[PDB]
């Protein structure tokens, strides 16, 4: 059967994914300026945890998502859930130069990143990642398309999610030629976002390692969850 | 393995 | 800024003559395969190949234009991929199977051989399949191999140290303009164009995540210790290493 | 002290 994704229009795309995003969630007003591994591993996996429920809810309207069989869908959120996180926070952190906004409650610099073991260089990457987007000037309505994007890429190989990726594209050039980008300028700033993207899976990546790491899952007790989302990168790990 | 992923994508 | 004043024709024709040579392996099909086997032929090889690569970096146009630890930093963090995206160009002519070498064509199958490998050869297949129905062409795929080596350590990196980023910045924005060159010669629309770019782009993510998923297959003790490993291999492993959970 | 990769893309 056909899928709706594909006869929606540029505008109906972008504002199909404005209307699924999820909201900012806040951190527990409980612990205020962590500064140990596990006052810091408590606060994010708490936040993380809520904002996994979120990130399904929004995932199921993303267009051409519910097309998928429930095992695909399954596949894509295991595959991205981090990268997705990682994308959303490097976002809201935009206009916040030098700091991490985890929550508006939990504004975090590199420093608080130590506290945890193998956490700063993530911390790093994040900050760079942010301080990119801000020299950019990503638009709202690129973010949306570029975490769009992550979810039906995540997983390395088919023909349905490739055009969806290419409906997405189409509207990330019908938003840039709307901002008054000439063909040139569209194409380099299509290609600049796109590879933003190759980084955010390093960082997802990295960042993996040491959080399905036991050293990792020991600092605080873990919801099911989010111990579930763990090991299905945790199954291709080295033994 | 029933994943609890399964039954939170399911309406 | 020799980079910069290159048309697209030009930065073809500079990246197409600084290609690597493909190497043979030392595989002989009248000895059986295992672990140690499978693991010492391709070590051997990646080892082999790091060195024509170091010297085709070189020839990359804009990367003599940068400082020598950005260099060497750009070359620790892309080495695998860059390894990988030319193992899935080899390929693509092969469906179900892996040209690591002229004398050596694999199977999933055979990477059965290794603890954790069939998981990586399955995606690098995956890879090398889309390559193939995408019929990517041998024009883009130096453009791609490039992007990846300026792209993969860009934020990983004073003021002076600023200018080194937008200068790699500037550069991908030739090879962008020259993929697009490439795909306008070949008379895509421009609606194609925008989309084949973008396909491509795509596959750049997915040969990170098996460059990072390899990667940590490679710098665990048991593949460090599998078979003994030569020295600048374990530095450019060790790059990686260094960032892992102890 | 200067690496093998740091040593093979110094050379000329
Ligand atoms: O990649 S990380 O830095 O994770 C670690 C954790 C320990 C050591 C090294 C990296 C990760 C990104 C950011 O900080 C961590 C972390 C986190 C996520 C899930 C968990 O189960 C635990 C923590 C982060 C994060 C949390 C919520 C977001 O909205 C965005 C990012
Ligand atoms: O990501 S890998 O599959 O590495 C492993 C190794 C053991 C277990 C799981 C993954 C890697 C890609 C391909 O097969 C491996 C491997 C390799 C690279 C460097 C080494 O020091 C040893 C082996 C591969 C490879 C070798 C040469 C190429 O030109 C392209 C790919």
């Amino acid at each position: 059967k056909n899928s709706l994704a594909l006869s929606l229009t540029a505008d109906q795309m972008v504002s199909a994914l404005l209307d699924a995003e999820p909201p900012i969630l806040y951190s527990e007003y409980d612990p205020t300026r962590p500064f140990s591994e596990a006052s810091m591993m408590g606060l994010l996996t708490n936040l993380a945890d809520r904002e996994l429920v979120h990130m399904i809810n929004w995932a199921k309207r993303v267009p051409g998502f519910v097309d998928l069989t429930l095992h695909d869908q399954v596949h894509l959120l295991e595959c991205a859930w981090l990268e997705i996180l990682m994308i959303g926070l490097v976002w809201r952190s935009m206009e916040h130069p030098g700091k991490l906004l985890f929550a508006p409650n939990l504004l975090l610099d590199r420093n608080q990143g130590k506290c945890v073991e193998g956490m700063v260089e993530i911390f790093d990457m994040l900050l760079a990642t942010s301080s990119r987007f801000r020299m950019m000037n990503l638009q709202g309505e690129e973010f949306v398309c570029l975490k769009s994007i992550i979810l039906l890429n995540s997983g390395v190989y088919k023909d349905h999610i490739h055009r969806v990726l290419d409906k997405i594209t189409d509207t990330l050039i019908h938003l840039m030629a709307k901002a008054g980008l000439t063909l040139q300028q569209q194409h380099q700033r299509l290609a600049q976002l796109l590879l933003i993207l190759s980084h955010i899976r390093h960082m997802s990546n990295k960042g993996m390692e040491h959080l399905y790491s036991m050293k990792c899952k020991n600092v605080v007790p873990l919801s099911d969850l989010l111990l579930e989302m763990l090991d299905a990168h945790r199954l291709h790990a080295p033994t | 393995k029933h994943k609890i992923l399964h039954r939170l994508l399911q309406d």
